[PDB]
């Protein structure tokens, strides 16, 4: 129904990385993108972008640790979470 | 206050059916008969297969009381399919909103259900009707091709509805959107002509809506509540919608133009959860011809004398002004949860004083919860703050709260009285109340005492009863009577004199009338209009000289009138009030002749003198200000005398000094009127011959505007007495002082760098924080203390920036907080950058001086210097004499050079302050 | 010499009573005259005139029920008490005051009761992993602070009615999801569950049976819940002499009073209890949500704590709340970091961190001051309230209560006690304001002389226009036949103007505006001093030139306020600690300190250099904050010693200084992650060698 999803990898450099998925099908106000370590390692940070771009970009410079990253995409009015499903990849440096 | 409570109209509909839960007027232009329209949204209707439709009574004035429903409806509600409703009348709250415009009269629906035309629901979009007179539309912009939660399928158009002077509905619904809310407006002409009963879904052209937002504005309730007026320079009324759940629930109120739905203005509530934007009214008060802002908070929560919270409801008052921007008073409730901004009805100008009235009811306050209503007279200042009438509906309670209010609607004239009348809607027990204006007669009343000054020994004029000869003198009184609006030609009034009013209480009655032998005498009079002033003439002797102790006591003479209430021919009765602010009585005094001197007649010499005492006062600050003043007579008595002490503009009086021995506790009084305010003091009646007299005046001077350089205060002593009445005018002056305490200070956060430093790797080609060193951290704060205020200083920094041509402390960026700009004689980071004791001052090393321009620094406000810096750790160690104890001393020096008050004598003010930062070892 | 008695109160003895509370008053008729009845103390006792017939009320304070304060929360205690005294006895004669202290006490292993409101809306699905465990953690981390706690809980979702509830389809009625292609609960407004028991078996048994429910409109309206659950004692179960605890769990914002009208709900909450034998609010329909002012009164009338437990994004929201509700705390409701263990005990904790008196039912005609002693004799003046507090700590505060006259009662009583405690101060109130031998007076006429006269105990004065010593007056006036001393020098003219002086008794009412009183009518009662465009600034009434204020005002001019609380600052100590609250407006003083709370100090000593104090305090156990013993009091904050780390670092200040033994400190905090005052010192400072 509406959901995320559609996870490429675009653009790569020796560091950071470019995100491209494709739209939920219904409006959306923003992003969350959500990434960190793999196993049960330590917590994730998250950022936003606006809803109208299917792309993201994040800066840093770090080993891979294979990392694994997510992105919330935040539709929700009226009494229901905002959100629909957090959905995933797995991507080394 | 000229409202009639003794005899209201109370109209009663079905109990349950909550009549009265909207009121308003029906004055059609096809009739001079006038109409109340009382709103019933839970009323039982004839419709098939509908329960508790509502409905619309319109009920006459003339008699009986009698109101009968007005039909807009009166059918079922539709079919979409064999057994299908298309939309559901049940409960739908008709006439919970009910608005009337002339002829044209405008009753909604808001809990109407639709399911509309695609699947099975039931939606509340709501609805309402327009007629006029004959034809019947139905009016329902939220009912629509934009449907469920997203769109206008909850909107519940018609909760709250308006119209303007161009003939447009203002039409406002909390539910669309996701209850963001949404104010539609269309033209009335347009409406009727569009209507298309076989087209459930209409568009309308010239239709001015607000669409929707993001999400965040989600829940806001916007159209809980209308009202309209103009706020720019168009004659074209502006709309005005509170939305009580927007801002965080702090509550706000929007503001768009009539022309297009662009935003205007915005108000926003204080306090959480006080419902802010309740209810709204638009009226001018000040009768500045600039429609000004009423908002309701009756949930809100103000604080009690022991500071707790309680919730006594919060009414908000937003002057309009020229240039538009607001100058907003606040005015809270009485009773707690009496929520006292539960509705704004303006009334009008009730008491036809030249200001529009306003009205705000508190439904749950009162006795019992019984519920109340205030009214608040406006004037020139604004709107005056204080009831002048409380209105206390009196009813029990069945099931719910009897709401006295919650429903008002004034500003229309119904008896023809020409005074506006006021109609509270009480839905608790389904009553509605009119009550009438009064009339609001101002009399004007007048005393004169003929040869004031008794001459014991002048027995002129004797007929008491075979007449011996007995001193004589005539009172003389006039009466005049005017008014506005309908009221009779003449008026009855009843006047009761009374002689020495200060004595005849446990004492001797010292004069009497001539006929009735008397100290009191009454007499009926009548008046017709103003400047008609019938007075009468009586005459009231002195008894003999034997017949008591005399006094120095002056004789009151003293004049009440009573004005018996018979007016208003029919329509049961309607009493004519006196003004608000009336004497009901006068006074005036008579003496009898004594140590005038052969003349026989006195002639005080007056004289008033004054003391500077404090020399200077000084401008920001309020100041003590004590004057002491020489009243003294020397000459023959003066009756009635005063000390007049004329106190111009900022000056306002405190008091008379108790405390002192020396001085006298003389009783003074702040008078203000005609157009002068002033101080009055009793320097006796009589004040006799030789007296001398010294008392004290504190005062508070603020200032006016700057540069005024000295103020000036007038004295005088005057009195009653035929000649040489007055003393001079002796006025006294205090110049105004300019004192601003202006201080500098710093602090270096850390104070002290303890090296070795910890992970310390030097590079060659620095290029982080990491790469240099800690960081320090200088910052300076020069701020304004004294009471006055500077408009511009320097600012000099002294930086300690190389010691032998290596760096101490780094400077990467500064900041600035306040009115200040600054400049470095050196670039700031050239390097750039990511993110015993021996003392080291600029003196002693290499300077990096940091000029800034400070400006218009007041009394409490002060400027700030932030310093981040990096301590350059490569520069130490090598031959830099390694374990040594250097301190870092940065100095910084203020001048005051300007200041905003000229002509007035100026000192400039100059200090400096230094900051050190210790590096040392804890290792040697 | 003349004094405040002789001068005004000659004229009665009920009259004489009130002048000050230093007058006193003879009855015993033997040598009249020659001195006035009104006088004071042993001036009385001067002459002879002791019999019981002398009348001089004392006001006094006495204890009549005091227990000692309890040390554990057992059941072998007296009863339980935490307030010493309880009952006090109160006698005030007019314009006296007299003062009392009592003592306050949070009690180790008080009982606890705690019932949960949760809600069931489809939002919180995500968040019901929650609701999971609970009774079986929840009563570990409690153990700690009390043993025989009861847990219980209801729950929520909003207004079975318009737009809130689903009238769409019939299979929607029964099913709330039809669409989305999936089943869930219908929904209903608040729902009791389970009562406060014992058994954590029967409560995580009956938790893990709750499932979700979906309404459409965002706000859920919880409030309709935390008025049932505070006003219902027999349905939830609120144990007395025990800590009441509601806690409140949403994943959205929630409604508020006069949001109802959206659904056709035009009659204001009654804050009684609806719930039946069902287990469901009967008047969610009917009623509109609760106001928070209501909520507010209720909550205390019950000594309910509240707790709001609520979603990261929603928690700023309900902070907000709760800062219009004191008493109640906020907490974050995430999967990682403390979540629900930690959570409520800190909870828990902050409510019985503070301690403040609520004042029930007292007497418009007399007011209370109050000297807060916290600290080992502090003393801290004009304060009802101690705030950095922990369980087993003992409070004082000194009362002072003083009446305006006196309303002719017979008795009041009014209640002080702690926020949120059973245990409560009850003052029994009595005026002593006429005199005994006053019943005595036989009311006809001819008691005194020549018929037609008033009288009373050791009083004769005429009636109107008699007005004598025994029946004489003006329509003769004779000669003034003295000057009676109408001034208190005899080169001074008649008394105080105003009517001049007759046949003795000095009779000027004059009518102007007002009532005009005294032995010489130097009393106006209506001239006075006043502040800005009113007459004691409208705070106070006016006996004879001087103001006496009303209750919670204070001054010359009766513009000061007691007031504390537009002192306190956003940590909660009065002024930032940087200054002292003067009429309601703080006075910094301090170096480079100002604002309204004197929170403003951008020059000043920052981060260690009031942190290093406390590490020297509690790690060293070095003074000058050991020597007040005010280490553990002040400075709260948690220190756990690091073994040589100080971490890749976040927001946070490293420290550094030496010590008296010359060695270099390094420590370092962090800021607020979901708020605390965590600090971390790193073991083994550097020294020198050898
Ligand atoms: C009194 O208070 C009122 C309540 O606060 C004020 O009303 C508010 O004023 C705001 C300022 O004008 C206004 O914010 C503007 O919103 C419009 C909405 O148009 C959009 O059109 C797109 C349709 O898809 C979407 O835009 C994108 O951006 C959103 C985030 O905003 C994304 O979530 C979307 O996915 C989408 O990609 C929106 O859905 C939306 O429908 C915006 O166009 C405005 O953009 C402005 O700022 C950007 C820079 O950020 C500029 O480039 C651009 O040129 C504009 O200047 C604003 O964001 C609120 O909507 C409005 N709310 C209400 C309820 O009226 C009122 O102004 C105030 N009056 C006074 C006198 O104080
Ligand atoms: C407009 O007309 C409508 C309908 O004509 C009318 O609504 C009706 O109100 C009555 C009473 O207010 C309702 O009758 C009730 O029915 C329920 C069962 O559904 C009963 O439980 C009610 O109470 C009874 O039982 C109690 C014991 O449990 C007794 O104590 C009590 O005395 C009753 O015996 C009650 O009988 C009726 O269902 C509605 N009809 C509807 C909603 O269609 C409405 O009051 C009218 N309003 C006005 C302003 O005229
Ligand atoms: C002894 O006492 C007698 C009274 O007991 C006294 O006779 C009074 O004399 C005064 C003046 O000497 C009279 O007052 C004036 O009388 C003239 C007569 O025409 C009036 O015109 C005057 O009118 C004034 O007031 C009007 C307003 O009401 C004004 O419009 C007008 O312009 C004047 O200002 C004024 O009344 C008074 O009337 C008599 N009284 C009697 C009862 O005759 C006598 O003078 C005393 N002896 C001595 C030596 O003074
Ligand atoms: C909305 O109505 C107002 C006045 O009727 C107009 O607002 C103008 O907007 C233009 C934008 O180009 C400004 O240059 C003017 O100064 C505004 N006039 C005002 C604020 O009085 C405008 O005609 C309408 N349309 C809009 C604002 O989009
Ligand atoms: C006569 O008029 C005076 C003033 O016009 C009134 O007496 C009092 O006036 C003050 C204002 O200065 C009011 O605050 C009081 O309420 C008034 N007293 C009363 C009893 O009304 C009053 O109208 C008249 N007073 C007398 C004694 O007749
Ligand atoms: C500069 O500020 C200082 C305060 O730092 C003030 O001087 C004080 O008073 C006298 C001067 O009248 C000095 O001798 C004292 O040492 C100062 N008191 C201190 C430092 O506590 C004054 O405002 C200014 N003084 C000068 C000389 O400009
Ligand atoms: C609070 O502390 C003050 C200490 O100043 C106590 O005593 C008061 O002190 C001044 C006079 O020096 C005045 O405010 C009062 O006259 C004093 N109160 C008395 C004598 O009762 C004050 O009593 C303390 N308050 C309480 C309730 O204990
Ligand atoms: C600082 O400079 C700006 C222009 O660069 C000027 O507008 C402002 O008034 C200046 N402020 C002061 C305090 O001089
Ligand atoms: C009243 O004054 C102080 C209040 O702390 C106290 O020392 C004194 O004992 C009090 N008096 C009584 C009778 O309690
Ligand atoms: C909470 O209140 C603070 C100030 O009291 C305000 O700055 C903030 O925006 C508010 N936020 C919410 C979510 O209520
Ligand atoms: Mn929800
Ligand atoms: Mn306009
Ligand atoms: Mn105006
Ligand atoms: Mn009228
Ligand atoms: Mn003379
Ligand atoms: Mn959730
Ligand atoms: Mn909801």
């Amino acid at each position: 129904s509406d959901v995320p999803r559609d996870l490429e990898v675009v653009a790569a450099t020796p560091t950071s990385l470019l995100i491209s998925w494709d739209a939920p099908a219904v409006t959306v106000r923003y992003y969350r993108i959500t990434y960190g370590e793999t196993g049960g390692n330590s917590p994730v940070q998250e950022f936003t972008v606006p809803g109208s771009k299917s792309t993201a970009t994040i800066s840093g410079l770090k080993p891979g640790v294979d990392y694994t990253i997510t992105v919330y995409a935040v539709t929700g009015r009226g009494d229901s979470p905002a959100s629909s499903k957090p959905i995933s990849i797995n991507y080394r440096t | 206050f000229n409202l009639d409570v003794d005899s209201p109209a109370e109209y009663s509909g079905p109990e349950g059916s909550y009549f009265g839960f909207a009121v308003d007027f029906f004055v059609p232009s096809a009739s001079s008969r006038m109409f109340l329209l009382v709103g019933a949204p839970k009323a039982n209707t004839t419709q098939p297969g509908i329960v508790e439709g509502g409905q619309v009574l319109k009920c006459d004035w003339s008699s009986t009381r009698r109101c009968q429903p007005i039909e807009f409806d009166a059918t079922g509600n539709r079919d979409y399919a064999k057994d299908d409703p298309l939309e559901f009348k049940s409960h739908q709250w008709f006439g919970a909103s009910v608005r009337s415009k002339q002829d044209k009269i405008l009753a909604c629906a808001p809990l109407y259900h639709w399911r509309t035309e695609m699947k099975q629901e039931r939606e509340p979009v709501g609805t309402c009707f327009l007629q006029d007179g004959t034809k019947t539309v139905e009016y329902a912009p939220c009912r629509s091709q934009d449907i469920d939660a997203d769109g206008q399928g909850f909107c519940q158009g018609g909760f709250s509805i308006d119209f303007t002077k161009a003939d447009r509905v203002l039409l406002g619904g909390p539910g669309s959107f996701y209850w963001q809310g949404q104010l539609i407006s269309d033209q009335v002409a347009e409406i009727v002509s569009k209507y298309d009963p076989n087209v459930y879904s209409i568009k309308y052209n010239n239709q001015l809506a607000t669409r929707t937002a993001q999400a965040i504005f989600d829940d806001s309730y916007l159209g809980y509540s209308v009202a309209v007026g103009d706020f720019n320079g168009d004659g074209i009324d502006d709309f005005v919608s509170g939305v009580p759940r927007a801002a965080r629930t702090l509550g706000m109120v929007y503001i768009y133009d009539g022309k297009n739905m662009s935003s205007l203005y915005n108000f926003t509530g204080e306090q959480m959860a006080a419902y802010f934007g309740f209810s709204v009214a638009a009226t001018d008060i000040n009768g500045d011809d600039y429609a000004d802002v009423f908002i309701g908070a009756p949930l809100f929560m103000d604080r009690g004398s022991d500071g707790k919270l309680q919730e006594v409801g919060q009414v908000s008052v937003s002057l309009q002004r020229a240039s538009g921007d607001f100058q907003t008073t606040k005015l809270n409730g009485f009773e707690v949860f009496a929520r006292f901004g539960s509705a704004i009805a303006p009334l009008g100008d009730l008491d036809q004083d030249g200001f529009n009235d306003i009205a705000i009811a508190a439904p749950y306050g009162g006795e019992d919860k019984k519920g109340i209503v205030y009214i608040f007279n406006g004037r020139s200042t604004g709107l005056n703050a204080v009831p002048s009438q409380i209105l206390e509906g009196q009813w029990a309670a069945r099931s719910m709260p009897p709401s006295f209010g919650y429903s008002m609607k004034g500003a229309t004239d119904i008896d023809k009285n020409g005074y506006p009348d006021l109609i509270v809607g009480a839905f608790g027990v389904d009553r509605a109340i009119l009550y009438r204006a009064r009339p609001v007669i101002t009399v004007n009343a007048g005393l004169e005492v003929y040869p004031s000054i008794l001459n014991q020994d002048n027995k002129t004029c004797s007929l008491p009863g075979t007449a011996l000869k007995v001193s004589c003198f005539n009172v003389r009184f006039c009466l005049k009577a005017d008014g506005k609006g309908v009221l009779p030609r003449k008026l009855n009034f009843q006047v009761e004199l009374l002689l020495d009013k200060l004595k005849q209480k446990g004492a001797i009655r010292r004069a009497l009338f001539l006929y009735s032998r008397s100290p009191s005498h009454s007499k009926n009079m009548t008046i017709s209009r103003g400047g008609l002033m019938q007075c009468e003439e009586l005459i009231a002797y002195l008894r003999d000289e034997s017949e008591f102790r005399d006094k120095l006591t002056p004789i009151t003479i003293f004049m009440e009138y009573r004005l018996d209430y018979r007016t208003a021919a029919d329509t049961t009765g309607l009493q004519p009030i006196l003004n608000q602010f009336t004497p009901a009585n006068i006074s005036r005094q008579a003496h009898i002749l004594l140590d005038c001197g052969e003349d026989n007649v006195c002639k005080p010499k007056l004289e008033v003198s004054v003391d500077s005492d404090q020399k200077k006062i000084y401008i920001g600050d309020d100041n003590p200000l004590t004057l002491i003043v020489k009243a003294q007579n020397q000459g023959e008595g003066a009756y009635e005398a005063e000390l007049i002490v004329s106190i111009p503009l900022q000056a306002d009086f405190i008091g008379v000094v108790r405390n002192n021995e020396a001085l006298a506790r003389l009783s003074c009084a702040f008078k203000t009127e005609n157009q002068t305010r002033q101080v009055v003091c009793d320097l006796g009646n009589p004040m006799k011959a030789g007296t001398q007299l010294l008392a004290g005046l504190r005062f508070s001077v603020h200032q006016q505007s700057e540069m005024d350089t000295s103020v000036k205060f007038d004295l005088q002593i005057q009195s009653s007495n035929l000649f040489d009445k007055v003393s001079p005018v002796v006025s006294h002056k205090v110049d105004l002082a300019v004192l601003a305490a202006v201080e500098i200070r710093g602090v270096s956060s850390p104070d002290h760098v303890f090296l070795p430093i910890p992970n310390w790797e030097h590079k060659e080609n620095p290029e982080t924080e990491e790469d240099v060193g800690p960081v320090v951290q200088h910052i300076y704060e020069l701020r304004n203390n004294g009471p006055s205020s500077f408009s511009k200083a320097m600012l000099h920094l002294q930086w300690p920036y190389k010691y032998n041509n290596n760096t101490l402390l780094y400077i990467l960026h500064y900041d600035i907080d306040g009115p200040m700009n600054c400049t470095s004689d050196m670039e700031i980071n050239p390097l750039r950058i990511k993110i015993d004791i021996h003392t080291l001052g600029c003196g002693v090393a290499q300077c990096l001086k940091i000029v800034c321009q400070v400006g218009r620094l007041d009394r409490g406000k002060s400027a700030i210097l932030y310093v981040k810096s990096l301590l350059w750790t490569e520069t130490f160690m090598n031959k830099e004499n390694q374990n040594h104890s250097y301190s870092l001393k940065s100095s910084a020096s203020f001048n005051v050079i300007e200041f905003p008050y000229k002509n007035l004598p100026i000192e400039d003010i100059t200090n400096s302050t230094l900051v050190t930062t210790n590096v040392t070892w804890g290792i040697q | 010499g003349p004094n405040i008695c002789t001068t005004r109160g000659v004229s009665s003895c009920q009259q004489c009573l009130a002048v000050s509370p230093m007058c006193a008053w003879c009855s015993d008729e033997a040598l009249p005259l020659g001195s006035p009845r009104c006088d004071l103390k042993e001036n009385l006792l001067k002459d002879n005139c002791a019999p019981e017939s002398i009348e001089f009320p004392v006001s006094e304070a006495r204890v009549l029920e005091d227990r000692p304060l309890s040390d554990k929360g057992s059941g072998d205690s007296s009863q339980v008490t935490q307030v010493s005294p309880q009952r006090i006895a109160l006698r005030l004669r007019p314009d006296d005051s007299k003062n009392f202290s009592i003592q306050v006490r949070q009690v180790e292993d008080y009982p606890v009761d705690i019932y949960y409101l949760m809600d069931l809306s489809y939002s919180m699905k995500d968040d019901l992993w929650s609701i999971q465990n609970l009774g079986t953690k929840l009563a570990t981390q409690m153990r700690k602070l009390t043993s025989n706690l009861r847990i219980g809980f209801g729950a929520f979702v909003d207004k079975p009615v318009s737009p809130y509830m689903y009238i769409s389809p019939p299979e929607a009625l029964e099913n709330p999801c039809y669409d989305m292609k999936t089943t869930c609960l219908p929904m209903f407004g608040y729902k009791h569950v389970l009562t406060l028991t014992d058994q954590v078996t029967r409560f995580n048994e009956e938790v893990k049976k709750q499932s979700v429910s979906r309404n459409r409109d965002a706000p859920e309206g919880g409030f309709d819940a935390i008025m049932q659950a505070t006003v219902c004692d027999e349905k939830i179960g609120w144990r007395n002499d025990a800590s009441h605890l509601l806690v409140f769990t949403t994943d959205a914002k929630t409604h508020i009073a006069l949001d109802g009208r959206l659904a056709g709900i035009v009659q204001p909450n009654d804050g009684q209890c609806h719930v039946g034998s069902d287990n469901h609010y009967s008047a969610s329909t009917t009623m509109d949500y609760p106001s928070l002012g209501l909520m507010t009164e209720k909550l205390s009338q019950k000594n309910i704590n509240l707790i709001f437990a609520v979603t990261e994004n929603v928690v700023n929201l309900y902070q907000n709340y709760s800062e219009l509700i004191p008493g109640t705390t906020v907490g974050v409701l995430s999967m990682d970091s403390s979540n629900v263990l930690q959570l409520i005990v800190d909870a828990y904790g902050k409510i019985r961190s503070k301690v403040e008196l609520e004042v029930r039912d007292l007497p418009e005609e007399l007011s209370l001051s109050f000297n807060a002693t916290c600290l080992n004799n502090e003393v801290i003046p004009g304060l009802k309230s101690c705030m950095g507090l922990k369980i087993g700590d003992t409070v004082s505060f000194s009362i002072e209560a003083k009446v305006r006259g006196c309303p002719q009662e017979k008795e009041k009583s009014f209640t002080i006690k702690p926020v949120g405690f059973k245990d409560s101060l009850i003052v029994q109130v009595t005026f002593d304001c006429d005199c005994a031998c006053q019943a005595q007076a036989e009311p006809n006429s001819h008691r005194c002389n020549n018929g037609n006269g008033t009288f009373e105990c050791g009083v004769c004065r005429c009636g109107p226009g008699w007005l004598g010593s025994q029946c004489e007056c003006s329509e003769e006036d004779y000669r003034p036949s003295q000057q009676d001393e109408c001034s208190p020098r005899e080169g001074q003219p008649v008394c105080s103007q105003r009517g001049e002086c007759l046949c003795g008794q000095c009779v000027c009412h004059s009518s102007d505006f007002g009532k005009i009183t005294g032995k010489y009518c130097e009393c106006d009662d209506f001239s006075c001093v006043r502040y800005k465009g009113e007459m004691c600034s409208g705070h106070g009434q006016c006996s004879c030139g001087d103001c006496l204020c009303d209750s919670d005002w204070t001054g010359y001019y009766c513009n000061c306020t007691t007031r504390t609380d537009t002192c306190m600052s956003s940590n909660g100590l009065l002024c930032s600690g940087r200054g002292k609250c003067e009429c309601g407006s703080c006075v910094c003083i301090q170096p480079g300190s100002y604002g309204d709370t004197c929170e403003k100090c951008p020059t000043c000593p920052d981060a260690c250099t009031f942190k290093k104090e406390c590490v020297e305090c509690k790690k060293f156990d070095r003074g000058a904050l050991h020597d007040e013993n005010t280490c553990n009091r002040y400075c709260r904050d948690e220190i756990e010693s690091v073994k040589e780390l100080k971490d890749t670092g976040k927001d946070a200040v490293n420290c550094t200084y030496k010590n008296e033994d010359d060695c270099v400190v390094r420590f370092q905090y962090y800021e607020d992650s979901s708020g605390k005052s965590i600090l971390y010192v790193v073991e083994e400072p550097e020294c020198p060698k050898g």
